[PDB]
């Protein structure tokens, strides 16, 4: 599945970055779970992960560090509290969990940068 | 045909998950592993790579150890012949999986 982001983001002058995630969801499906994972230079963390459905607020798990919104087949994720050490690229997961069949789509990640 | 098996493993799966069904998950995850183990022999790693996802999803909550501890090995494996073919969202991928199966 494609899912797509903007390549580049800035994040303000406090450190909240902005940016859509879209995937292209098969017809409709119901139960999406979203993971934001860094890559910065060649570690892997997860930073956030959240299950909602479609067309709703985004109930995330850590509920700390992401916020998020949902509109349709895209997802807007607010990062906070960034720190320039937090600079890296922003690759989101996304997963169609129900109605079957299961799907997987992931970004080529957003470069966010932080002063 | 191999195809197909992912195809209604990956409906199956997405059943038991919404399900929370502990035992269509045990012969379903049984069934997940040896198609897995067929995807790694034969390089086909896109299907492995969406199955092994969802798999593990189904794994960590009806906790089975053994087929956890199965996909601990398969997951060392999948993601070896990931980084040998340089695929970069595809080793992303193995591992956000393998994060969190590694320690739930």
């Amino acid at each position: 599945m494609h899912v797509a982001q903007p390549a580049v983001v800035l994040a303000s002058s406090r450190g909240i970055a902005s940016f859509v995630c879209e995937y292209a969801s098969p017809g409709k499906a119901t139960e999406v779970r979203v993971t934001v994972l860094r890559q910065a230079d060649s570690q892997v963390t997860e930073v956030c992960a959240a299950t909602y459905m479609m067309g709703n607020e985004l109930t995330f798990l850590d509920d700390s560090i992401c916020t998020g919104t949902s509109s349709g087949n895209q997802v807007n994720l607010t990062i906070q509290g960034l720190r320039a050490m937090d600079t890296g690229l922003y690759i989101c997961k996304v997963e169609l969990m129900y109605p079957p069949p299961y799907y997987l789509g992931i970004g080529n990640g957003t470069q966010i940068y932080v002063i | 045909n191999l195809e197909e098996e992912v195809h209604k493993l990956l409906w199956e799966l997405s059943e038991i998950y919404h399900h929370h069904d502990h035992e269509a998950s045990h012969e379903a995850l049984r069934r997940a592993l040896e198609v897995l183990k067929q995807l790694l022999e034969h390089n086909n790693l896109e299907q492995a790579v969406t199955l092994v996802s969802i798999a593990v999803h189904v794994a960590v909550r009806v906790n089975d150890e053994h087929v956890i501890r199965e996909l601990r090995h398969f997951l060392r494996r999948l993601l070896k012949q990931v980084k040998e073919h340089n695929n970069n969202k595809l080793a992303l991928l193995v591992m956000s999986v393998k994060m969190q199966l590694d320690r739930t």
